[PDB]
Order: C-alpha cells, then sequence, then structure tokens
C-alpha cells in the first residue's frame, strides 16, 4: 500500500536541512542577501550558529549607535505587534511595500506566541542592516529577559538553533531604541505614557542598556495602557495601577491630552494590545480635533484564534492611511514545539496495555 | 513464563480463536469489542506477527503478552513501542510510517498537511546519523525519559 | 478514542484588507 519510507503527504515540501553560510548571507561589501534569507526562511531554513550570530550582533551594532528617541521623518509605515507570526510579516511587507523602498518603524513585540520568533528577528535584523536608516525597531515589552524564558521565545531559540544564540538576541534587545518622535508629531512607542515622563527630555536621559527594570519610566513605555473606559472618565486619576499587566498604570485621556499639549504632539501611537480590525482610534483630544491615541497592531488571526484583521499605517502626504490584512498559512507546530513521539507515546502505551488488558479479561 | 499463566492464556486464545484454525486473525481480533474502537489494534497484531502470515498463534501469542511482563525491564517495553511506528519491521522509523501510524491515531484532529508537517520536523530534529530515519537508540534519546514502560504492564 | 493536541491636519484613510 503506502510507501512506509516515502513522505506520504508530498504536496508538502520537506524543509531543508542545510545551514545557511556567511558567503551565502553576505554579499561582496557585507550586504545581507535578504532575498536569500526570505526564501530559505520561508521554508523553515535554518543558518548557521555564527552566521545567525553575526546578523544579532551587527544588527546590534547599528541599534547601540541610534538615540533613545529616534528622529523619523515622512512617509514611513508604522507597524504594531508581530509575535512571532514570521508568515504574516511575509504578508505585512506586501502589503506596506518593500524596505528596499519604504520606510518602516516597528513598535516591539517581535517575539513570543507565535512559533517564528527567531526567524522574525532573523529577517528584521538583516534588514536592518541593510536599510539601516530608513527601517526602524523599537522594543516592547516582550523584547526581553523575563518574558522570553517564561513564554516560548528562549526554548525556541534552543529548539532550533542555541541558547547561545538566545542569550546575543537579549544582549541585542537591550539596545532597541525606546520611542521614535515621528514627523516632528507623534511619539510612538510600544506601550504608552509613564507618571515620570512629563516631557520629550525624560525618554532622552534615561539609560536604556539593560534588561526592563520592574518599574518606572522605562518600564512604563513598554507596558502602559489606555484605560479600559478610555475618553469616558469618571475616573479622575491620570495614572493608575495597571491590574491587567501587574505592573505599570492606565493612563487616562486627560492625562494622554495633556502630554500632547505640554510637548506639542499630535497623538500618540503604540500597539500592546489586540484589536479585532488590528487597530483602533480614540477619543479625538478636543484641542487638537485629531484622535489622542492610536493602537496599531500588526499580527492577525493573533494566536491562531483571535480570527482579528492585523493593520499597518502608512503615514504619507498627509494622509494616514490604515492597510489591514489577513492571516497567511504558517506550517504547524505542536505546542512547546513537542516532537510527535513525547506527544504520542503515552497515547501508544496507554492503548496498547488497553488492548492486550482486553484480549485477556 | 509461569505454567499456571500458560494454561490460562490457552483457554482464552481458544475462545477469542472463533472458527477453531489454530491462529487468530484480524477480524477475530476485531469480533472483541472494545478492540473495535481502539486505533493501534493493527499494529499490535502485525507485532505479534512475527513470521509475518497475517494471523497470530499460540507461540505468537504467548511471546506477544510476555514483553509486558512485569519482570520486564525498560529496553522491551520501549523495544515494544518503537515497532509500533516501524510499520515496516526494519529496525527505523522512516517518515512515511510515523505518518501513517500517527494520523491512525490522531484520525481527523489534525489535517494531513499540519501532520506531515510534525512529522518532518521530528525526524530532522531526532535523525543524529543523518539517514533519513529513527533508529532505537535515536527513539529512546527522545522518549527516553518519559517512564512510558511503567504504563505498560499487564497481569496475565 | 484518538489522540488530541495538547489544550492641515491629516485624513485618516481605511484600505481593507484584500
Ligand atoms: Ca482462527
Ligand atoms: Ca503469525
Ligand atoms: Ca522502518
Ligand atoms: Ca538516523
Ligand atoms: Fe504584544
Ligand atoms: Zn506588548
Amino acid at each position: 500500500k503506502l510507501s512506509t519510507t516515502d513522505r506520504v503527504v508530498k504536496a508538502v515540501p520537506f524543509p531543508p536541512s542545510h545551514r545557511l553560510t556567511a558567503k551565502e548571507v553576505f554579499d561582496n561589501d557585507g550586504k545581507p542577501r535578504v532575498d536569500i534569507l526570505k526564501a530559505h526562511l520561508m521554508k523553515e531554513g535554518r543558518l548557521e550558529e555564527s552566521v545567525a550570530l553575526r546578523i544579532i550582533t551587527e544588527g546590534a551594532s547599528i541599534l547601540r549607535q541610534e538615540k533613545n528617541l529616534l528622529d523619523i521623518d515622512a512617509p514611513v509605515t508604522v507597524c504594531g505587534d508581530i509575535h512571532g507570526q514570521f508568515f504574516d510579516l511575509m504578508k505585512l511587507f506586501e502589503v506596506g511595500g518593500s524596505p528596499a523602498n519604504t520606510r518602516y518603524l516597528f513598535l516591539g513585540d517581535y517575539v513570543d506566541r507565535g512559533y517564528f520568533s527567531i526567524e522574525c528577528v532573523l529577517y528584521l535584523w538583516a534588514l536592518k542592516i541593510l536599510y539601516p536608516k530608513t527601517l526602524f525597531l523599537l522594543r516592547g515589552n516582550h523584547e526581553c529577559r523575563a518574558l522570553t524564558e517564561a513564554f516560548t521565545f528562549k526554548q525556541e531559540c534552543k529548539i532550533k538553533y542555541s541558547e547561545r544564540v538566545y542569550d546575543a538576541c537579549m544582549d541585542a534587545f537591550d539596545c532597541l531604541p525606546l520611542a521614535a518622535l515621528m514627523n516632528q508629531q507623534f511619539l510612538c512607542v510600544h506601550g504608552g505614557l509613564s507618571p515620570e515622563i512629563n516631557t520629550l527630555d525624560d525618554i532622552r536621559k534615561l539609560d536604556r542598556f539593560k534588561e526592563p527594570p520592574a518599574y518606572g519610566p522605562m518600564c512604563d513605555i513598554l507596558w502602559s495602557d489606555p484605560l479600559e473606559d478610555f475618553g469616558n472618565e469618571k475616573t479622575q486619576e491620570h495614572f493608575t495601577h495597571n491590574t491587567v499587566r501587574g505592573c505599570s498604570y492606565f493612563y487616562s485621556y486627560p492625562a494622554v491630552c495633556e502630554f500632547l499639549q505640554h510637548n506639542n504632539l499630535l497623538s500618540i501611537l503604540r500597539a500592546h494590545e489586540a484589536q479585532d480590525a488590528g487597530y483602533r482610534m480614540y477619543r479625538k483630544s478636543q484641542t487638537t480635533g485629531f484622535p489622542s491615541l492610536i493602537t496599531i497592531f500588526s499580527a492577525p488571526n493573533y494566536l491562531d484564534v483571535y480570527n482579528n484583521k492585523a493593520a499597518v499605517l502608512k503615514y504619507e502626504n498627509n494622509v494616514m492611511n490604515i492597510r489591514q490584512f489577513n492571516c497567511s498559512p504558517h506550517p504547524y507546530w505542536l505546542p512547546n514545539f513537542m516532537d510527535v513521539f513525547t506527544w504520542s507515546l503515552p497515547f501508544v502505551g496507554e492503548k496498547v496495555t488497553e488492548m492486550l488488558v482486553n484480549v485477556l479479561n | 513464563m509461569d505454567a499456571d499463566e500458560i494454561k490460562r492464556l490457552g483457554k482464552r486464545f481458544k475462545k477469542l480463536d472463533l472458527d477453531n484454525s489454530g491462529s487468530l486473525s484480524v477480524e477475530e481480533f476485531m469480533s472483541l469489542p472494545e478492540l473495535q474502537q481502539n486505533p493501534l489494534v493493527q499494529r499490535v497484531i502485525d507485532i505479534f506477527d512475527t513470521d509475518g502470515n497475517g494471523e497470530v498463534d499460540f507461540k505468537e501469542f504467548i511471546e506477544g503478552v510476555s514483553q509486558f511482563s512485569v519482570k520486564g525491564d525498560k529496553e522491551q517495553k520501549l523495544r515494544f513501542a518503537f515497532r509500533i511506528y516501524d510499520m515496516d519491521k526494519d529496525g527505523y522509523i522512516s517518515n512515511g510510517e510515523l505518518f501513517q501510524v500517527l494520523k491512525m491515531m490522531v484520525g481527523n484532529n489534525l489535517k494531513d498537511t499540519q501532520l506531515q508537517q510534525i512529522v518532518d520536523k521530528t525526524i530532522i530534529n531526532a535523525d543524529k546519523d543523518g539517514d533519513g530515519r529513527i533508529s532505537f537508540e535515536e527513539f529512546c534519546a527522545v522518549v527516553g525519559g518519559l517512564d512510558i514502560h511503567k504504563k505498560m504492564v499487564v497481569d496475565v | 478514542n484518538y489522540l488530541t493536541v495538547p489544550a492641515d491636519l491629516p485624513v485618516i484613510t481605511i484600505d481593507p484588507a484584500s
């Protein structure tokens, strides 16, 4: 009948086993060859450990020389959470345009939850090497050690590469800028505002080359959310304890609007919170007539269950163009990268034992 | 094995040998109603069926039940579990049969594409010597520390 | 009976999913 050696479902391509070398990932000038890298990672291809570390460290060196608060001019396509959904990241660049001719800004949460986080890091770091002054990456609350060891990035790295590659990602993440000032109008962060941050200068004075502390302004940038009832304030408090996160704070519509007014800003662009449409426009500020807060979320069908759209903000020609997209197929992993023997063997022992017991009564 | 255990096994064998042919066919196993809803029935029969004639004789039935003995060592229990996957009986779990044996157990709880993908990945992360297949050594290295041998004991 | 998986002002425009 069906072969016992040859693969049953031959329409599925067998993933490549060869690990790409330096010569194959970097061209004659040392520029990453992103087409090779994309094609190879789309097939679940892996790199040699030394090449992976080169991408991470060379990207880190570029990030290490950028400011806490980037100055990014328009036009630019702003993007929210990715959470290891590499194949939606492929779709994302289709929707927003190739980075060869498109300025990009990412607000963090590249890893965890999705099971292609290391591919997201490697490809985005390779783009950052190739386009150091037109593709920008900020830190999210997940680009740290506390979360990657609790969720799945650390395990993913140990499964596909090594803890050394993981450690290298952690040192690289410590270099990620925290915020961007976009076209002199928008503060861009992963999470939001801090009680201890009242000026743009307060972000500039921070020391970011560290694990995120458990409290403080750096924590707050990566962790804060708008109030559940943002804009319908019976609450009077500008900042209150964020009981969803267990740390940092909720910030209110008066809090956001005062910050915008003090610092001469149009809106706050952030991410950090899933949205059914991939974005949310919050109540306009009464002095700007413009949404005080914008959440952008770029991980469609989040966790393979939310069934949400994802979106990016293309800001260009004084138009804020929301571009939505749907999820794309992605190869399957068992939860926590479990192999099929570990998965099924307890069921084998169970059912052969059950059969034998029934055979014998 | 133990004498009295042999007497009892001869009686059950006869009860199951519906056409009194001296050998147990697949049909005769499937007559047991419990076995009807068990997806590994055919795999256990094939392992028991060492001479390959498609049925289980008494020698085969005794040798088969003995591997699940309390005195049996881990390597024996795991060697049995290994043969559940090793359809073609060649000592190595190959891609085609790993998929087939898993499809028997999962049924429709996974699509053929998702199962082929996680099967590919296991073949790849586990094949150390690089011959495209999973030996018993490679197999033990993955599942070894799971204490599955403890659940594979029958009182005859 | 079967194995289971472990359980001045800018305009704002929209391009819906393709
Ligand atoms: Ca018979
Ligand atoms: Ca036989
Ligand atoms: Ca085999
Ligand atoms: Ca092998
Ligand atoms: Fe997130
Ligand atoms: Zn977040």
